[PDB]
């Protein structure tokens, strides 16, 4: 009879969490930002077009310098681009062409790529030989890698379709922490600015906040109706936004432990593939399956703009660390810089 | 069997329940204050002059 | 008066709108930016030249009852019209050759045939039409030593001479039509499944395009032979019908080549 | 204009573009096959014949044609999150074991393995990413099926079966029950073969079906189809 | 391990011909542009020739133009310099130098050991190192100065000046690239500054391994020109 008592205590704990969330929900974000001025109409133009990829681009990640970016495509190539001059700085051929995620290290010395091979390949960009070579192959996950972010040159957090996330030491090649609890394929992750916490979104329609040092799940956030494909923190690290297949984006607050806003429109039925915030966090940019990117007002839930330059699904998206530009990658094999 | 999985889930739910929460109003005001404090440093929100834009110039 | 000018302006406007919708469908859509569609772009360009320029001068020739504009423009218009029509027919021929080599050699030929070879074949077709028709039209008078063509009328000077007549008719229509027929017969033969609806659909498309080309370009090219065998047999209304039938092939070419592809059909509705 | 190091960086980018173009041409000259089919359907034997965790890639060359075969059977995750990676494969090879007509799923009680194979075939055949992709269907274990059919009847799997209890009629009925699951009959073809286990017959069938697919795709590209 | 080895030197008669070779090992040779730099037996460094990666771009100094021919064999990892119609002024030690060019790269970062050639008997940028010898004592901080006839600050924000150190009896070593960036494997005591036309290299806490000749070089436009060199000696 233990199982029934455990599951009733679990449903009582869930009712207590829901009642505490209802208790602290004294107002809404829409009622407080009702008297601030609207952003207006954001019209961004394509400053640059990055051609060279010959298959679908699945992931792009900006560098901390806000000039160099890495892209990953399923033809079998990682390309580091100089976005000011559209020069290809590096072309790295991959051992497995089924890449789904790419990352740029904060220092700029390494890049990583993960995919259906279930391995995270760490490439060293600053060698004495003048070529890029494999520095590490992090093996251990039993599912495809969906997102990888560097914390520093020696530590990387990865998310997988095995329903778990992991923290790795790149020197030894061994998982240092394992984050378990998700019952669905983890599709994305996002590091906090301080890098002490990360959120992960999975296919069980929930997001989880994780403590890097302690290895525990601090908070769980629900509200979506389908697979959470994308997640990203607000710039101060006290909130984050999720994008899902239910054609809505949601803003969640860590301290209030609740959903603050829903960004949706009746004319949108396609799922969100990517989300990022601007430099001040006032604009929320989301990529969709309608071949377009929508710019929303992160405080008023109004659509402020549309980035419509692609012929296929906008798979990925990123905003520079100075906030000067937005890069969008798509399945039509082209990367576009917007401003 | 699954009794340990259920015990783990209960312990996790207890750990998530025993946190302290601020009011939604306060966190919304903090987000609004962050957005208005960095509004002049966001090139996307407010367009920079073409001389200072690396991509355009 | 107004009826003839109205129907000829309508025909030229269809010939221009269709071909520019073809070129804009190639330029706008990136799924239609292929090596096979560059030949359709060249064919569309030639048909645009035929519809926009030659049909209007022909309908003002036939609505005036004589050639008002003059001899120099008559030589230029004849030269341009013949070069850009023979380039359309060499474009049809290289389309037939490209389709034959794509079907009968399916594993090798789409790798070997790059953009360079496609541009080489298009340029070779255009310069072959130019070399064939422009010096024989502009500079015939210097050769014979006196223009025989009466003023106020515009037509080919060398029609009387049977040797140049036969050689040009052969090298312009009669030789490409049997090559196109043989190649499309072997395309419909090699299109069968060797491992139906597919063979029937491609043989309907092949029959449609071959019937269109033959029915458009066979009247004039038998009238030329009847004229070179009997100088005083053909009325000029028959000559006019023959010229107009030679013109409508440019009008029907988008529907016979571009609009067989469903991507073109859904790009046309999106304008 | 540019400085000297800027010009040399542009020249390096041009050489990178040239090498990317050459690798893209070499990758476009290859045939991509996605190998699917439920567990213990004969896929391993097929791989062994053709060749002489995560995704496994087999490279072979038959008649100066290079084939890359991608097996994704080890991926135990949600299939709809990575199946769109294989949207532009040349063909799909699906393996079905005939001998499993009267067997049942070990994981799920009273679930016929043929019904699970039909459900997986119906899921990927009418999938939104494989609308034009042809399917090569291999019905494996014909010999085992022939031996089993004399003892055990086909009516365990299909209760609406009314024909003879022999090898040919039951095999044609099973082939019919897989091929009628194709809803988009016009866009895609299903090439069915009964694996012979002899020397090069299977790879020859694959070669012929891929040649037919390349013909049909050249026809579509040339506007004739 | 990166190695560039030069062969083919020796005594030659005027008007003769010789072929110098440079064998490369330990790096991806075909992705690097290669340079030939000469050093007269008592003078400073002079740039001779340059071939790009992929052999698409070739430059020569005016003194050697039409006589010298630079080439490369990328499957054999060899750089060649075919010198014809030799003159007495061509007696010098010849160095092959590797330089790779991309955003953030450090060109001129490895120099070969050099091979000795003995020949028996207007709008170029001028780099000026006014002092030719500074006596120094270990522990102190020293500043070496260079000036340019043309502003080396480009419109892209880069200032194309490079600092090199040649120890006694060795090949030159890259110290600073693009005015301020410190080269890989160089200690943090070296620092470069300047403003368009005037530049300074500061060595804090001078050690005994810092004596030798220091050369400034511009990389703004071809031909590349060196400074006269400032010598640091003890006492
Ligand atoms: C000596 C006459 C030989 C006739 C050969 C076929 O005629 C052409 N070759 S190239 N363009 C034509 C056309 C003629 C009249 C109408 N025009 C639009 C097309
Ligand atoms: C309703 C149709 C009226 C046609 C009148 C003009 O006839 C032509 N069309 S093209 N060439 C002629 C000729 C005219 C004079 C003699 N020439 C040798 C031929």
């Amino acid at each position: 009879s233990e199982l029934d008592q455990l599951r009733q205590e679990a449903e009582q704990l869930k009712n207590q969490i829901r009642d505490a969330r209802k208790a602290c929900a004294d107002a809404t974000l829409s009622q407080i930002t009702n008297n601030i001025d609207p952003v207006g109409r954001i019209q961004m133009r394509t400053r640059r077009t990055l051609r060279g990829h010959l298959a679908k681009i699945y992931a792009m990640h900006w560098g901390t310098d806000s000039r160099l970016l890495v892209s990953a495509s399923q033809d079998g190539k990682l390309i580091i681009w100089d976005s000011y001059t559209t020069n290809k700085v590096h072309a790295i051929p991959l051992r497995s062409s089924w890449v789904m995620t790419c990352a740029y290290a904060p220092s700029g010395n390494y890049v990583a790529c993960g995919g259906l091979d279930n391995i995270c390949s760490i490439y060293n960009l600053k060698t004495r030989e003048g070529n890029v070579r494999v520095s590490r192959e992090l093996a251990g996950h039993t599912g495809y890698l969906s997102c990888c972010r560097f914390l520093d040159d020696n530590q990387i957090v990865t998310s997988s379709g095995d329903t778990t996330c992991a923290l790795w030491d790149i020197e030894t090649g061994q998982q240092t922490t394992t984050f378990t609890g998700h019952t669905g394929d983890v599709m994305s992750l996002s590091l906090a600015p301080d890098t002490r916490l990360f959120v992960s979104g999975a296919c069980d329609a929930s997001a989880k906040l994780w403590d890097v040092r302690e290895g525990m799940c601090r908070q769980t956030f629900t509200g979506h109706e389908s697979d959470i494909n994308a997640i990203c923190f607000f710039p101060n690290g006290n909130a984050f936004a999720t994008g899902s297949d239910d054609a809505t984006c949601r803003l969640f607050d860590l301290r209030a432990d609740q959903e603050l806003m829903t960004y949706s429109h009746d004319n949108i039925i396609c799922g969100i593939t990517s989300v990022s915030f601007s430099k001040s966090g006032r604009l929320l940019l989301a990529g969709y399956d309608d071949f377009n990117c929508n710019v929303w007002d992160a405080l008023k839930a109004d659509r402020a703009g549309v980035l419509a330059g692609h012929d296929n699904r906008v798979s990925c998206l990123g905003v520079t660390d100075d906030g000067m530009a937005v890069a969008t990658g798509s399945w039509d094999s082209f990367l576009k810089i917007w401003n | 069997a699954s009794i340990a999985q259920a015990r783990k889930l209960v312990e996790q739910l207890k750990m998530e329940a025993n946190i302290d929460r601020i009011k939604v109003s306060k966190a919304a005001a903090d987000l609004m204050a962050y957005c208005e404090a960095h509004a002049k440093e966001d090139p996307l929100l407010t367009p920079v002059p073409a001389s200072e834009n690396p991509f355009r110039e | 008066m107004v009826f003839i000018a109205t129907v000829t302006g309508s025909l030229s406007l269809v010939t221009v709108v269709g071909n520019i919708l073809v070129m804009l469908s190639i330029k706008v859509n990136r799924q239609l930016q292929t090596v096979n569609n560059y030949f359709l772009f060249s064919l569309a360009c030639a048909d645009l030249i035929i519809g926009a320029f030659s049909m209007n001068l022909y309908t003002v020739y036939i609505i005036k009852g004589y050639w008002p504009l003059g001899a120099v423009v008559c030589d230029l218009w004849l030269a341009l019209d013949y070069v850009v029509s023979n380039a359309s027919v060499m474009n049809l021929l290289i389309i037939s050759f490209d389709r034959y080599f794509c079907v009968t050699k399916p594993l090798t030929y789409p790798a070997r045939r790059t953009t360079k070879m496609a541009g080489l074949m298009i340029a070779a077709a255009w310069v072959l039409s130019f070399v064939l028709w422009a010096p024989a039209i502009l500079f015939w008078q210097f050769v014979v030593g006196k223009r025989t063509v009466p003023d106020n009328q515009c037509f080919i000077q060398f029609l009387s001479n049977p040797a140049v007549t036969f050689g040009t008719a052969i090298a312009a229509f009669y030789l490409p039509v049997v090559i196109m027929t043989v190649l499309y017969i072997h395309i419909s033969l090699a299109s069968r499944s060797r491992v139906a609806a597919r063979e029937r659909k491609v043989t309907r498309t092949i029959f449609a395009i071959l019937l269109a080309f033959i029915l458009t370009w066979t009247p004039y090219n038998v009238m030329v032979l009847v004229n070179t065998f009997c100088q005083s047999c053909i009325p000029d209304t028959v000559w006019s019908i023959g010229y107009w039938l030679c013109y409508v092939n440019s009008t029907i070419n988008p529907a016979c080549y571009a609009l067989c592809n469903a991507t073109f059909k859904k790009t046309f509705r999106h304008l | 204009t540019l400085s000297a190091e800027d010009k040399a960086a542009v020249e390096r980018s041009k050489m990178i573009d040239r090498n990317l173009r050459e690798d893209g041409e070499k990758a476009a000259r290859e045939v991509k096959l996605l190998l699917l089919g439920a567990g213990e359907s004969g896929k391993n034997t097929i791989v062994k014949q053709m060749k002489i965790t995560g995704i496994v890639e087999t490279h072979f060359t038959f008649k100066d044609l290079h084939f890359k075969m991608f097996d994704v059977g080890a991926q135990r995750s949600e299939r709809k999150k990575w199946i769109h990676c294989f949207e532009g494969v040349t063909a799909i090879i699906f393996c079905v074991a005939l001998s499993d007509y009267d067997l049942v799923l070990a994981e799920d009680e009273e679930m016929n393995r043929m019904h699970a194979s039909m459900k997986l075939f119906d899921s990927i055949c009418n999938n939104k990413w494989f609308t034009d992709t042809s399917i090569i269907l291999f019905l494996n274990k014909k010999d085992l099926f022939e031996e089993k059919i004399k003892k055990s009847p086909l009516t365990i799997c299909y209760p609406e079966y009314a024909g003879s209890n022999t090898y040919e009629e039951a095999a044609a009925y099973i082939q019919c029950q897989f091929e009628d699951l194709n809803k988009r009959k016009d866009t895609k073809e299903i090439y069915t073969h009964f694996t012979c286990s002899t020397d090069t017959k299977n790879v020859q069938f694959v070669f012929d079906a891929v040649t037919d697919v390349i013909i049909k795709n050249n026809l579509k590209d040339c506007g004739l189809f | 391990d990166v190695q560039l080895v030069e062969s083919g030197g020796g005594l030659v008669q005027p008007g003769g011909s010789r072929k110098l070779s440079c064998s490369a090992s330990g790096f991806a040779f075909s992705s690097f542009g290669m340079h030939w730099v000469r050093q007269a037996p008592e003078k400073g460094l002079e740039w001779v020739a340059y071939i790009s990666s992929g052999s698409g771009t070739i430059y020569y100094a005016d003194t050697v133009k039409g006589r010298f021919t630079i080439s490369r064999d990328d499957p054999k990892n060899t750089l060649f310099l075919q010198m014809t119609s030799l003159r007495s002024e061509d007696t010098a030690m010849y160095y092959c130098v590797r330089s790779i060019y991309y955003y953030g790269s450090s060109p001129f970062d490895f120099w070969g050991q050099g091979t000795t050639l003995t020949v028996s008997s207007g709008s170029d940028i001028v780099m000026t190192q006014a002092t030719s010898s500074v006596p120094v004592t270990p522990g102190e901080s020293v500043s070496i100065s260079c000036r340019s006839s043309k502003s080396l600050l480009h419109s892209n924000g880069n200032t194309y000046l490079y600092w090199f150190l040649q120890r006694p009896g060795q090949s030159p070593q890259l110290l600073i690239y693009r005015m301020s960036n410190l080269a890989s494997g160089v200690p943090d005591r070296f620092s470069g500054s300047g403003s368009g036309t005037a530049f300074t290299l500061t060595i804090s806490r001078l050690e005994a391994e810092d004596v030798g000749v220091y050369y400034c070089m511009q990389h703004l436009e071809y031909p590349l020109t060196f400074g006269a060199g400032t010598k640091l000696e003890l006492k």
